[PDB]
RNA sequence: UAUUCCUCAAUGACCGAUAGCGUACAAGUACCGUGAGGGAAAGGUGAAAAGAACCCUAUGACGGGAGUGCAAUAGAGAACCUGAGAUCCGAUGCGAACAAUCAGUCGAAGGAGUAGUCAAGCGCACUCACUCUAACGGCGUACCUUUUGCAUGAUGGGUCAGCGAGGAAAUGGGAAGAGCGGCUUAAGCCAUUAGGUGUAGGCGCUUUCCAAAGGUGGAAUCUUCUAGUUCUUCCUAUUUGACC
RNA sequence: CCGUUCUCGUUUGUACAGACAGACUUUUGGGGUGCUAAGAUCCAAAGUCGAGAGGGAAACAGCCCAGAUCGUACGCUAAGGU
RNA sequence: CCUUGCAAGCUGCUUUUCCAAGUGUCAGUAGCGGAACGUUCUGUCAAUCGGAGAAGGUUUUUGGUGACAAGACCUGGAGAU
């Protein structure tokens, strides 16, 4: 348990629990962005986006996640640069799907030497849905009549 | 499967090893020249085993020797140790004459006697009784050991 | 490989290379070799594109790519080239802030 | 599950009680199917008998998609693994992933144009 | 290396001695110089306790 | 350059232990040198082995000195410590651009 | 229950075709209680079927295919591939290269291994509860309704193998020659494949005694 | 005891129309040769012919309707069950007369056609929605064989469909598995809805050097250790045409 | 005689092989023959191709760097370059 | 795949599995070794499927490292394992 918690923290996520049907987490678009690193890949996301990361081994469907490695925060007014990360910034996500991709064909052949091989490969991926970006001063809910 | 012997689940101790069918595709590992290499006489399959290349062979450079005796006699060897073991086993009567028929019936002599029985001196330290033998040949040690115990 | 599986991969081939098995088997294998090689060449092509966009964004304010990326290395800013190029394309003021920070870190010679 | 809505709705398990290719899926039903049903309340599990045919798992999704996995001559662990793969998927078509980051607003401060002043 | 640039039909082009090649060669020399310095400094005696 | 990360930050003195790192490739070399590296325990490029400072190892390193980087205990500790200290965390910067 | 393979004697009730109680018989332990191994059964069955196979298959070689031995054209000059006949192995209407010729498919086995396989089969049929022992196989008539009524009376059965100690009684021969699910055999014809074909084995006292005596008589060599 | 120009009955882990006899069909025919001689091709409507009366357009129905029939592209005159591919002629969408190359692969503006989900107010944005095409950019000198080495201006192939080359017996050298403890039968004999018997023989025990006569103490000291043979599968060798 | 390698890569019984047509490069600064000619030819010591893809040498078997289990629109370097 | 632990059975108390760690290994011609897919026929089979539509053919979707396998529509009209 604590092993999975610490290794998922080294990768860059934290499991916060399943999603209840009463919760309404999918608010509309707000103009802030955050840059999160999950493993080796870095994504520049806003709320409402989706990403396809590598297979995360310690999360299930409809799990709320908190992405603990935020490298940059930005809005229309100011930018917060993490050197290397921001300990105060927080990005909320929801796990959506673990799925295999389309099969690619690995074909090797050496001409006039009587040698060829074929083999397929399917790589698994995890889809995340970004819900919230915290740490930078958001604009107010602006009903500008 | 409670002691079930059906014709639907019979199998052997190990899986059956199948034939190596040469001359099929690339992936079998034994296609396009099978296992024969490129050209020559051993790929056309016209080579006789034991040929040496035109050099005079070892089977013709070495001398012949001797002759064959068509009247050679073959005697089956029995040691004293086996006879003593069968005495202690209670299968050979120690007080009667030990002929060749006794040895053939007990099994100290193999399936085919040819010309008789030769008595050997192996296991001569197990003889403790005066035994009487009737064999075809006997060695010096065996006769000395028997007559030292008092037999003939 | 099957005959029908080759006829599925030769779909869209010009000429008799989509009907005849002798002609379609040669052209499909070349396509598979090209796909295997381009799975490695795509990474170099994309990284070169990122360097071109980062350099084009940075030279607008008078800082070269070679000075800019080493300034961000010196300030322990670990944004990679893909994210930096996306920032240069879509967030010009945050990229200008990063260029100013890198210029204060490593101005270089000249 | 797309935005909290579970996409897999029906899991059909088609087997045969006589043929030898259904031994794995048969033993899967006594062992792993009740645990899967208990941990999946929103999912409907249907059981079908088809004598003299090969067994399969059919998943029916919300976007009117059916995905069939034949599970002949398999082990219960492989059958359970493919049932989990059916549950975890959104039911989208199996084609190449064009992009790994899907967004509708690519910029907050506005995309760089030629008429941008600083 | 190949030093045949004036004969045959097989063209082995002569490699120039440019400043980039000199800059690489100096770095190789610096690495081997540091290796020689480490070995010279540590070759006064043998470390004890086998 | 690549030797920049290996240039020494500590004066070179006598040491009890040596760290040998392989920085050159295998093909195109003598099989005598390849077997010497194999007896040192180096099989792949950018691999590091630890040995004690005796003449039996010094002769091997002197044979293959153009393919490896040899470091003492203090130099290895300084390199690793400086790398970790450079990757240590710092307080963030906040920049307000505004007025487009 | 029991464990099978300890070479213990078994006791069995005896009946007849009229479902009467006629006593008990002790079966020999070294015939009806041997360990059950499947590989020996597999080998004996393979030996039986290979001995049964007839093997009259035949194709023609180039010495038998009707056709002349003349060269079809010149060696050189025509512009076609060189051929020696028009009955080659790749020709249409040619010979069959490496095709079959009539031969026997029989293999060998040891007598004691065949005996061990017979013991294993009888042991399994005794341990399953599918062995029924009769006092006699005598019948009132040769009509087949007697056997049909008895088979309908029997429980949990598809096919029955009946073994008689000596030659078959003529009434028993005539009553069962139209039923494909009841088959008869003498004791001298008892074998592993026909034991395994039918899931129920019905023997008489003389069949049991002759089988046990044959197993207890060692092979004369 | 040997053989089958012949007759009767039975069987097949024998073939199934490029197979099986050269011949499933009027074949030693047609055809080729002066002659001896060589020597093919070609199976199938439908359960039953009920095989399409009649009308229209053509010189003429094999066409378009009508009717029989479960079904009519199931409509034939030594051929109509199913009806693949090379090949030929059309229709719809996109590309295509200022741009070159084993004709693809990795990205990709645009054009064209079509779906579904449901919370909120019956819109609209969600499914990277899905399918076809691809202006433009980067990269890319076929395959086999033989060779030190082939884009090679070295060999071979017009394309498609079907066919086409490591296989059988007996005896040897071994490996894996099993039976028995000495092991195992060959010809034969008695029965076959099927097995059982048969000791002649072979190997081992066994004795080691030797041309032949001749000659022959294994180990261990501490309740003693002291031999193999026969099948099955697979890889190789010899004799046979011996991968073609 | 002693260290390092922890790998048997060593010796040997049994069974199955293939191959016995090699090429180029290291100052003509290891040499013989030739004209101190050859992409000639014959030996000694290394490396590569043979049987080896990837980056540089415009193009390139044999030169320089370096050894391809698979996936990624992640990072650091070699030969060589800006 | 190997190596080392850990846990089970074994008989072998030492050879097989499960799990974890491995800055351990995985280019390949001649050649050698291991493991599998498919075709025709046979036993299981007087058993199972079939006008609730067999074999065969054209599309399309799904699975496996691969030879390949399987779901559905259209055609087809009686066999398949
Ligand atoms: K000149
Ligand atoms: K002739
Ligand atoms: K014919
Ligand atoms: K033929
Ligand atoms: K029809
Ligand atoms: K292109
Ligand atoms: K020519
Ligand atoms: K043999
Ligand atoms: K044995
Ligand atoms: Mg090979
Ligand atoms: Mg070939
Ligand atoms: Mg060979
Ligand atoms: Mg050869
Ligand atoms: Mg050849
Ligand atoms: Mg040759
Ligand atoms: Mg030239
Ligand atoms: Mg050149
Ligand atoms: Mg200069
Ligand atoms: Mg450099
Ligand atoms: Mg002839
Ligand atoms: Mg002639
Ligand atoms: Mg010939
Ligand atoms: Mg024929
Ligand atoms: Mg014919
Ligand atoms: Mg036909
Ligand atoms: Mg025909
Ligand atoms: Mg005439
Ligand atoms: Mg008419
Ligand atoms: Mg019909
Ligand atoms: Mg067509
Ligand atoms: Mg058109
Ligand atoms: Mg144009
Ligand atoms: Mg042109
Ligand atoms: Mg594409
Ligand atoms: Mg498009
Ligand atoms: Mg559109
Ligand atoms: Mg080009
Ligand atoms: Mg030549
Ligand atoms: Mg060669
Ligand atoms: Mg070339
Ligand atoms: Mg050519
Ligand atoms: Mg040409
Ligand atoms: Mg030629
Ligand atoms: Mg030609
Ligand atoms: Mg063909
Ligand atoms: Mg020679
Ligand atoms: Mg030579
Ligand atoms: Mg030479
Ligand atoms: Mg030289
Ligand atoms: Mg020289
Ligand atoms: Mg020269
Ligand atoms: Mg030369
Ligand atoms: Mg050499
Ligand atoms: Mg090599
Ligand atoms: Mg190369
Ligand atoms: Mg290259
Ligand atoms: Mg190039
Ligand atoms: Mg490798
Ligand atoms: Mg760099
Ligand atoms: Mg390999
Ligand atoms: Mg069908
Ligand atoms: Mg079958």
């Amino acid at each position: 348990p604590a092993e999975k918690v610490e290794e998922a923290e080294e990768i860059g996520y934290k499991v916060m629990g399943p999603l209840k049907p009463s919760e309404r987490l999918f608010k509309p678009y707000e103009p802030v962005f955050a840059i999160v690193q999950i493993g080796s890949h870095q994504f520049k996301v806003s709320n409402g986006d989706s990403i396809f990361t590598e297979k995360l081994k310690f999360c299930d469907i409809n799990d709320k996640l908190e992405l603990t490695k935020v490298l940059l925060l930005g809005s229309a007014s100011q930018t917060i640069i993490g050197r290397p990360i921001l300990p105060d910034a927080t990005v909320h996500a929801v796990v959506e799907e673990h799925a295999l991709d389309e099969k690619v064909l690995i074909f090797k052949k050496k001409r006039r030497k009587n040698y060829r091989r074929t083999r397929g490969h399917r790589q698994e991926l995890t889809k995340l849905r970004i819900t919230d970006i915290q740490g930078i001063e958001k604009p107010e809910p602006k009903i500008v009549h | 499967a409670y002691s079930l012997l059906s014709l639907n689940d019979l199998r052997d101790n190990v899986p059956r090893k199948l034939k190596t069918r040469k001359g099929r595709g690339i992936g079998s590992g034994k296609g396009k020249t099978a296992g024969r290499g490129h050209k020559g006489q051993k790929a056309r399959g016209t080579m006789k085993f034991g040929f040496e290349g035109g050099q005079t062979p070892l089977r013709r450079r070495l001398p012949k020797r001797g002759f064959k005796n068509k009247f050679k006699l073959h005697f089956q060897p029995v040691g004293l140790g086996k006879i003593a073991k069968l005495i202690n086993a209670g299968q050979i009567d120690s007080h009667e004459l030990i002929t060749m028929k006794t040895l053939k019936d007990v099994g100290a002599i193999g399936k085919q006697i040819e010309d008789g029985v030769r008595l050997m001196g192996r296991g001569a330290d197990e003889i403790k009784w005066p035994l009487h033998f009737e064999v075809s040949r006997v060695t010096v040690r065996a006769k000395e050991v028997v007559e030292a115990a008092g037999g003939s | 490989m099957n005959k029908k599986e080759i006829f599925k991969l030769a779909k869209g081939f010009r000429g008799r290379a989509k009907n005849c098995i002798r002609i379609a088997r040669e052209r499909v294998e070349k396509a598979l070799q090209y796909s295997y090689r381009d799975r490695r060449n795509k990474k170099r092509e994309m990284r070169g594109l990122w360097i071109e966009r980062i350099n084009a964004g940075s030279r607008q304010h008078g800082v070269n790519y070679g000075n800019f990326i080493h300034g961000l290395m010196k300030e322990n800013i670990q944004l990679n080239r893909k994210v930096l190029s996306e920032l240069s394309m879509h967030e010009p003021y945050s990229f200008k802030a990063l260029v100013d920070v890198s210029r204060n870190s490593f101005p270089g010679n000249k | 599950a797309l935005r909290g809505v579970w996409q897999l709705q029906k899991l059909v398990v088609s087997y045969c009680n006589w043929g030898g290719s259904s031994r794995g899926i048969r033993a899967f039903m006594e062992s792993e199917l009740p645990a899967l049903i208990e941990k999946n309340p929103q999912l409907e599990v249907v059981t079908e008998l088809s004598r003299g045919q090969h067994p399969y798992l059919k998943g029916i999704y919300r976007n009117r998609n059916e995905r069939v996995v034949c599970v002949k001559n398999m082990d219960p662990d492989q059958v359970l693994l493919n049932a989990t793969r059916l549950r975890n998927s959104l039911g989208r078509k199996v084609v190449k992933l064009r992009t790994r980051h899907v967004t509708k607003h690519p910029s907050v401060q506005g995309t760089w144009t030629t008429a941008v002043k600083f | 290396i190949v030093k045949k640039h004036d004969s045959g039909g097989l063209i082995w082009k002569r490699i120039k001695l440019t400043s980039t090649r000199k800059a690489n060669a100096k770095t190789r020399l610096r690495r081997v110089w540091q290796n020689e310095a480490v070995l010279k400094a540590c070759g006064t005696s043998d470390a004890a306790v086998s | 350059s690549g030797f920049r990360a290996f240039k020494a930050q500590v004066p070179i003195q006598w040491s009890q232990s040596l760290y040998i790192t392989l920085v050159r490739g295998l093909p195109g070399t003598r099989k005598l040198h390849r077997r010497t590296l194999e007896a040192m325990g180096l099989r792949r490029c950018h691999r590091t082995v630890l040995h004690s400072n005796t003449s039996s190892i010094r002769g091997m390193i002197q044979q293959v000195k153009r393919m490896v980087v040899v470091e003492t205990e203090e130099m290895f500790k300084a390199r690793k410590e400086a790398e970790a200290n450079h990757k240590a965390l710092r307080p963030p910067l906040v920049v307000s651009h505004s007025i487009p | 229950d029991r464990t099978i393979g300890q070479y213990q004697d078994l006791v069995i009730p005896v009946t007849n075709f009229q479902n009467e109680d006629k006593g008990f018989m002790v079966l020999a332990g070294d015939v009806f209680d041997v360990p059950v191994r499947k590989d020996i059964i597999h080998h004996v069955v393979r030996w039986q079927l290979a001995k049964r196979q007839q093997g009259t298959h035949s194709t023609k070689t180039i010495s038998e295919v009707s056709g002349t031995g003349r060269k079809p054209w010149n060696q050189k000059g025509t512009g076609r591939a060189r051929h020696g006949t028009l009955r080659g192995p790749q020709f249409r209407g040619g010979c069959v290269m490496h095709g079959p010729r009539p031969r026997s498919h029989a293999i060998k086995m040891n007598k004691q291994v065949r005996r061990l396989g017979l013991k294993i089969a009888l042991t399994a049929r005794a341990a399953e509860g599918k062995l029924l022992v009769f006092d006699d196989l005598a019948l009132p008539t040769h009509k087949t309704k007697n056997i049909v009524n008895y088979y309908n009376q029997m429980e949990t059965t598809k096919k029955v193998l009946v073994v008689e100690g000596g030659p078959i009684d003529e009434k028993l021969k005539l009553a069962t020659q139209n039923l494909h699910y009841v088959n008869i055999l003498p004791s001298i014809g008892l074998n592993v494949y026909s034991i395994l074909l039918h899931d129920t084995l019905v023997m008489s006292r003389d069949a049991v005694n002759k089988i046990v005596e044959r197993m207890h008589t060692p092979i004369n060599r």
